[PDB]
């Protein structure tokens, strides 16, 4: 069970970007993918989660500017209208088993998305 | 119609159904693996097909998935002390299983309620239906909704994105009792094949004995079962099957 | 409900029970053997009450009832049992309506004059309330019945027979076979009949049972043909002793005669040596 | 809906013990998990359900607490335990924003 993702780039504010998290060694339709982010030197923040069935959930602080999509082996999330405070490190975490949501036992390498001029 | 029906009630209005004049079969209940939890107190479920009870009471309600541990004798909690209380010497058990596929909605199933406030703990096997607003201040609330007048009941946020503990679960509890009345509800026991003309050890509804069960055209016996002789000897018996 | 008072007031009449009221005590089969058993029976040549005009008062239910009825239009419908009949205690119910047999053990709220009204039946005013029920069930000529209630079992024995008589209970023998065994634990002390404007000429006899010993005769096919009461007269006791229906010439010993005490006396010496205590 | 961790920073010797308290603003029963995040490394699940140790972790980490108060204590902390710890627990769905993370605490061993 190895989880990895990539897509970190330097973009201007307001420019959409896509990060793709790829599964490996397990079935995606059985476990729930979730995204967490942390600012440099700051605490963990929760972005959203997708369940194995396909339903989506988000966070109030996100205000509903993110979008989580599912497919064969590419759990991808897209945002719109980025600000200058979104420079952080993004993560996609795996679950332990059926159910037992919000456990986050497996983690990826981690990718950094920076917004500047 | 009790374990899986199309409409189940809330915890504060649990449906109670009397099961009587029934040839109960708990073996199919045991062999069913679709139930998340199945454990009984006082009587082991293995030999439930042997004991006979005068009446059976079944209560059905839907609670939170994590709230299943409170439904037990000697358990203190929120739903236990305000919705459903069991006696310490309760006879029977609960059977619960996951039912998210029907009891959870994407927008939130708000058709189920549970009580959060009451003046005092309710006695075991008690129902409370009054929706009076629980007061906590000095001035009478007089039923007017507002500040310091808390509504005793709230709804569950049953959604597919909730965790396993927060997922909806269907709970059915059966109870047994014994009193000064003939027993009516128990298992059907079994029945073997019939072998004739050989020395066997028969058993016809308590007619314990041995002999060769030859075929005889004794008489009509329009409604009789046994057959006797000058002494107390069961000369002939009538097949039950 | 509805009160009807246009009934002439007459004392009940009486009739000899003759040799009626013998039922199969158990479910065994015997042939060509005389069996002597003890059970609740109706004594031979007893005094059976006779009712009628409509008559349907509340009668005691101590141990049993030999309920007989001769009719030509089946005016009698059913029965009602219980102790208080005011929803304070459980009460049984039986209605043999045009549909089927209806049996219930709900706690009813009866009116003082239960009855039915009727060609088409239209009036049903036997009870007003029915709540906290427990049990349910659906199932020229004389229809005689025997009721019992022992170990919480409510047994009913029934038998039908044709008769050319008009106003006499036939002098003959007819065994009664079991019908149903209700496993309901009620303690019943009183009961009342039911009837269904129009007035029908119907009458129903009532007898009472008590512990007695009988000598029943089973024929080749296992059907009871004759019975001998064991306390009717000196001759009947002799037949019990020899276990035969015919007794040869001679002198036989049957039982024992013993005088019973009348009054009890206790004597002690003159009460003296009283403690002063003053 | 609100998760608070105290103290923000705490230090102890190698032959010492420290306590970390994470309190939930809502009743969550026993649904709370802990993580340990080394600098520059992904966090590692340490305790789930607030009382069950994760696979492959040491027995010197223990958790307790139920309802709204939870406590995690390290016994005989080594120089390998210098990292940051976070508490996470569900907050229902209609009741709270799914799940929120705690503020976290920093542990340094001299
Ligand atoms: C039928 O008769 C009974 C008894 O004669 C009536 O019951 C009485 O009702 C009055 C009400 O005015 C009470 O004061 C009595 O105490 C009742 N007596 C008994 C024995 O119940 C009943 O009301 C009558 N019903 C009709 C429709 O006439
Ligand atoms: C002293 O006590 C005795 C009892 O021990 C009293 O005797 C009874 O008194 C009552 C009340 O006067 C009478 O009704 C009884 O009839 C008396 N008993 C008998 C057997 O006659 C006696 O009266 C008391 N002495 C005084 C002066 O009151
Ligand atoms: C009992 O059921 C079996 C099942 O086929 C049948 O063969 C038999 O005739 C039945 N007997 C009675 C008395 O109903
Ligand atoms: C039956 O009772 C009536 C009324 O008291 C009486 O006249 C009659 O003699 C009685 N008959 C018998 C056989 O007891
Ligand atoms: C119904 O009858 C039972 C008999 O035990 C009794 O306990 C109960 O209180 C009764 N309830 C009502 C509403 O009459
Ligand atoms: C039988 O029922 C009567 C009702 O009149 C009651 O008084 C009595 O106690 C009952 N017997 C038992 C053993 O419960
Ligand atoms: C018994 O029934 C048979 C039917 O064939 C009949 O012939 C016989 O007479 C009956 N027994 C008696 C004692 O009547």
């Amino acid at each position: 069970q190895s989880v990895e993702e990539s897509g970190g780039r330097l973009v201007t504010p307001g420019t959409p970007l896509t990060l793709t998290c790829t599964v490996s060694g397990f079935s995606l339709s059985r476990y729930a993918m979730s995204w967490v982010r942390q600012a440099p030197g700051k605490g963990l923040e929760w972005i959203g989660i997708i369940v194995d069935s396909g339903h989506t959930a988000y966070a109030s602080w996100a205000k509903g500017r993110f979008t989580i999509s599912r497919t064969s082996t590419t759990v991808d999330l897209k945002m719109t209208s980025l600000t200058t405070e979104d420079t952080a490190t993004y993560f996609c975490a795996r679950e332990t088993g059926g159910g037992a949501f919000y456990v986050f036992e497996f983690w990826g390498p981690g990718t950094v998305v920076t917004v500047s001029s | 119609e009790v374990f899986n029906a199309t409409r189940f009630a809330s915890v504060y209005a649990w449906n109670r159904k009397r099961i009587s004049n029934c040839v109960a079969d708990y073996s199919v209940l045991y062999n069913s693996a679709s139930f998340s939890t199945f454990k009984c107190y006082g009587v082991s479920p293995t030999k439930l097909n042997d004991l006979c009870f005068t009446n059976v009471y079944a209560d059905s309600f839907v609670i939170r998935g994590d709230e299943v541990r409170q439904i037990a004798p000697g358990q203190t909690g929120k739903i236990a002390d305000y919705n459903y209380k069991l006696p310490d010497d309760f006879t029977g058990c609960v059977i619960a299983w996951n039912s998210n596929n029907l009891d959870s909605k994407v927008g939130g199933n708000y058709n189920y309620l549970y009580r959060l406030f009451r003046k005092s703990n309710l006695k075991p096997f008690e129902r409370d239906i009054s929706t009076e607003i629980y007061q906590a201040g000095s001035t009478p609330c007089n039923g007017v909704e507002g500040f310091n007048c808390y509504f005793p009941l709230q709804s569950y946020g049953f959604q597919p994105t909730n965790g396993v503990g927060y997922q909806p679960y269907r709970v059915v509890v059966l109870s047994f009792e014994l009193l000064h009345a003939p027993a009516t509800v128990c298992g059907p026991k079994k029945s073997t094949n019939l072998v004739k003309n050989k020395c066997v050890n028969f058993n016809f509804n308590g007619l314990t004995g041995t002999g060769v069960l030859t075929e005889s055209n004794k008489k009509f016996l329009p409604f009789q079962q046994f057959g006797r002789d000058i002494a107390d000897t069961t000369d002939a018996v009538r097949d039950p099957q | 409900c509805v009160n009807l008072t246009t009934r002439t007031q007459l004392p009940p009449a009486y009739t000899n029970s003759f040799t009626r009221g013998v039922y199969y005590p158990d479910k065994v089969f015997r042939s060509s053997v005389l069996h002597s058993t003890q059970d609740l029976f109706l004594p031979f040549f007893s005094n059976v009450t006779w009712f009628h005009r409509f008559d349907n008062p509340v009668l005691p239910f101590n141990d049993g009832v030999y309920f007989a009825s001769t009719e030509k239009s089946n005016i009698i419908r059913g029965w009602i049992f219980g102790t208080t009949l005011d929803s304070k205690t459980q009460s049984l119910l039986i209605v043999n309506n045009a549909t089927n047999v209806v049996i219930k053990v709900c706690e009813f709220q009866f009116c003082n004059d239960p009855f039915l009204g009727v060609w088409m039946e239209s009036e049903f005013r036997v009870y007003s309330s029915a709540n906290n029920c427990t049990f349910e069930y659906v199932s020229k000529n004389l229809r005689e019945f025997v009721f019992k209630n022992i170990d919480g079992y409510f047994k009913i024995y029934s038998k039908h027979t044709p008769i050319n008589l008009v106003r006499d209970l036939p002098q003959g023998f007819s065994a009664l076979e079991p019908l149903v065994d209700l496993p309901i634990g009620i303690n019943i002390t009183r009961f009342q009949t039911l009837l269904a404007w129009t007035a029908g000429a119907a009458a129903y006899y009532v007898g009472y049972l008590q512990p007695r010993t009988f000598l029943l005769k089973y024929n080749e096919n296992g059907t009871i043909t004759d019975a001998v009461d064991c306390a009717l007269d000196p001759l009947s006791e002799t037949k019990c002793t020899l276990k035969s229906f015919t007794v040869e010439k001679g002198i036989y010993q049957t039982s024992n005669f013993r005088v019973q005490p009348t009054e009890s006396i206790v004597r002690f010496p003159n009460i003296t040596n009283l403690c002063p205590f003053g | 809906q609100v998760l608070t961790q105290t103290p923000s920073s705490v230090s102890a010797a190698v032959g010492g013990t420290v306590t970390i308290n994470c309190q939930a603003s809502e009743d969550i029963y026993d649904n709370l998990v802990w993580y340990q995040q080394k600098p520059g490394q992904p966090p590692k699940l340490l305790i789930y359900d607030a009382s069950t140790l994760a696979f492959g972790v040491s027995s010197r980490f223990r958790g307790s607490g139920s309802g709204t108060h939870f406590t995690l204590t390290m016994r005989d902390v080594q120089c390998d335990d210098a990292a940051t710890y976070y508490c996470q627990g569900e907050f229902s769905c209609s009741s709270g924003d799914c799940t929120a993370f705690g503020g976290g605490t920093e542990v340094v061993v001299k």
